[PDB]
């Protein structure tokens, strides 16, 4: 271990400027068909959501506000970005995690969320849709689903890797480490090292970059078939080039690392 | 580049 | 109800680029005075410590390797800033705060770091202990030590009003926020008037709106629930300051906030 890798615990989207995201909530709610649109009741409740999770409150969210939270996230596609950056910020509470993620219903939450990652999406929803991936792995429910559903998330993550979105290709490059976080945990790494590969050739940005080899170097830390994998596939001839790059220092001194395990 |  | 406050759970500084604090260290650690040089294996140690940490590990810091905190702490004021960095991440660690905050070393520790905040001295090293103070909150041991040494603490952080810069004034308004929650959730009379003649005197000063708004975010806190922290507000003529807030277009988060407060106060 050094202060790069093995990751034990989900690395997460946490910023939290409630103030904004409700503002936009409001403001587009207001460009919304009145069929579509969300009551003044539903909207506290959202507020509410909120307001527990902000403030850090003993007090769980309710069913009712739950039940709100699915409702607002499937609103047309143009004005729902708000209301899935609620949900990327309450999807690590263990009530909203399990409510989401459980065993009977998380498929209905998945297959919702992977239908906004369509590469013809608006770029909002794709990233905050991933943002609350990587969050719902804290949660022992959404960790059990992101695996159970590794198959379609890993192929709609891959295809978003085009493009130049820094942000997206940081969720990306997040959502490959918090996968190779549970395989790190248990023994399907072939699996995950294909995904870190065919973003990490493709990816500008040095923080997704960053974040691929910390994906890397976790995937392989603790296991003797893993690293031996690795070495034979000649990973460290695909990585190489990543330990002469001078800033940020990070990412040559985690590509060192790696190269120092192969 | 959200908000907003 | 509202999304600004009463907070429950301390605020803390949780930004990590450990390459760069472990860089500083041991680059500083060769200007040093021989007699204070960390040793290459107290190097080796530190750097373990941050990797517990950075990696979220399930694993404790050892004995040793916090002595070996203690004694980077205790390097010479102009090099110390990385060290202070490090036991600012670490404190957070339950096994951590509770060894430097329990009730028999406590006093030590909370000294040490007081001592830091003098303002002719470094500001790198008056911003770290603050926030490190800031981030001892987590933690009973932390609460605890922050509480039995309340009154120096607070004498002392008060001082770093004048000419200091908008880091630390952050880092003041969240030492005060963090002192709310504990306050809010136990009422302690005189600790609640000092923590409103801390939040009032740093808004006579204050300029920055991060600062401000966590300064909004503490009284609200306070005065939640509590009309006797009403009461002292208003002594303060703290419902007369915060009146310039309302105005603020962004980020709308600082009046919005102050509009809330206006209606406790
Ligand atoms: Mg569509």
């Amino acid at each position: 271990m050094n202060i790069y890798f093995p990751k034990k615990e989900a690395v997460t989207f946490d910023q939290a400027n409630p103030t904004q995201i409700l503002g936009k909530l409001k403001e587009l709610n207001g460009t919304a068909p009145e069929e579509k649109k969300l009551t003044e009741d539903d909207l506290i409740l959202l507020e509410k959501i909120l307001s527990l999770i902000c403030n850090s409150s003993s007090e769980k969210p309710t069913v009712q506000q739950l039940q709100i939270l699915w409702k607002a996230i499937n609103c047309p596609e143009d004005i729902v970005f708000p209301a899935l950056d609620i949900l990327r910020l309450s999807i690590k509470h263990p009530s909203v995690n399990e409510n989401f993620c459980n065993e009977k219903e998380g498929a209905q939450f998945s297959s919702h969320l992977i239908n906004l990652l369509n590469p013809k999406g608006k770029p909002a929803n794709q990233l905050l849709a991933l943002r609350t991936f990587c969050n719902c792995f804290v949660g022992q429910a959404g960790q059990k689903l992101m695996m159970s559903q590794r198959e379609s998330l890993m192929s709609h993550a891959i295809e978003l890797k085009s493009g130049s979105n820094k942000n997206i290709h940081i969720a990306l490059a997040t959502l490959a480490l918090n996968y190779s976080v549970c395989f790190h945990k248990d023994h399907g790494k072939a699996q995950c090292l294909s995904l870190i590969s065919t973003i990490l050739e493709v990816v500008q940005d040095l923080e997704a970059t960053f974040r691929l080899l910390v994906a890397l170097g976790t995937l392989i830390s603790d296991d003797s078939n893993a690293v031996q994998l690795a070495k034979s596939l000649g990973v460290d001839s695909q990585i190489k080039k990543y330990s002469s790059v001078s800033e940020p220092a990070k990412v040559s001194e985690c590509c060192r690392f790696i190269l120092n395990l192969l | 580049d959200l908000y907003g």
